[PDB]
């Protein structure tokens, strides 16, 4: 019955993976680094950054929600307004 | 202006009727 | 409940929230372009104290290459979290129409008093 904030965190995880995925195919990465992702220490360079920024990325975005989340308790208003509208339904 | 046009490009949600489920429209069809 | 935004919406919750509902669609916009530069400038200095391999220096080509890539998540990110600002205000920060053809102001006001 409570559906709403669920969704928020639905929404903003599907906002993020979306955002991050043409960094997720190393094909488009070693497009960007053409050059220097033919020699043997470039690859193994490259393959530490997209491992890592993504890494970083959902670590960064996950922690800044939560608290954002927090500071607007935008949980409890989202069940506030859930519960609120099935009681006008009724 | 916030029912149809995001302020810095303008992404009309033109897609016709989207596709509602559980009492909302489903995310899947609405992010492509 | 799927609705568009009404200007009574944005009031009531406004009043609700404590806040109009942009301005968590702003702290969440704001913050995912901080870690979009946060990452990308962490990447081009993790390459660039590597950018000689063996004797040839790759300086320019990583330049361009972190540009480049930079570039395309400022397109990426501002695409869907467009859709976040237009699928939020729309489906979670929304309005039935029970509510507004027939008073939600007895129940936000019921709720801040008894």
């Amino acid at each position: 019955e409570h559906i709403r904030f669920q969704r928020l965190v639905q929404v903003c995880n599907k906002a993020l993976e979306e955002s991050i995925r043409k960094l997720q195919s190393w094909e488009k990465i070693h497009e960007c680094f053409p050059n220097y992702g033919q020699t043997r220490e470039g690859i193994e360079n490259l393959t530490v950054c997209q491992q890592q920024v993504i890494k970083l990325w959902s670590n960064l975005s996950r922690v800044e929600f939560d608290a954002i989340f927090h500071e607007r308790s935008i949980e409890e208003k989202l069940n506030q307004l859930d519960d609120l509208i099935n009681k006008a339904r009724s | 202006n916030l029912g149809v046009k995001s302020r810095k490009t303008g992404l009309t949600v033109n897609k016709t009727v989207q596709k509602d489920e559980y009492s909302m429209e489903n995310l899947n069809d609405f992010f492509k | 409940n799927a609705t568009t935004p009404t200007m009574q919406s944005t009031s009531l919750l406004t009043e609700h929230l404590g806040y109009p509902p942009i301005s968590l669609v702003d702290d969440i916009i704001n913050a995912v372009n901080e870690i979009m530069y946060k990452c990308t400038n962490a990447m081009e200095k993790y390459l660039m104290q590597r950018n000689i391999i063996g004797k040839k220096d790759f300086s320019d080509e990583i330049k361009i290459g972190t540009a480049k890539l930079e570039s395309l998540l400022e397109n990426s990110v501002d695409k869907n979290f467009d859709k976040l600002e237009l699928y939020v205000l729309r489906n979670i920060l929304s309005i039935p129409s029970d509510l507004l053809e027939e008073n939600r102001f007895r129940l936000l006001h019921h709720e801040k008093l008894v």
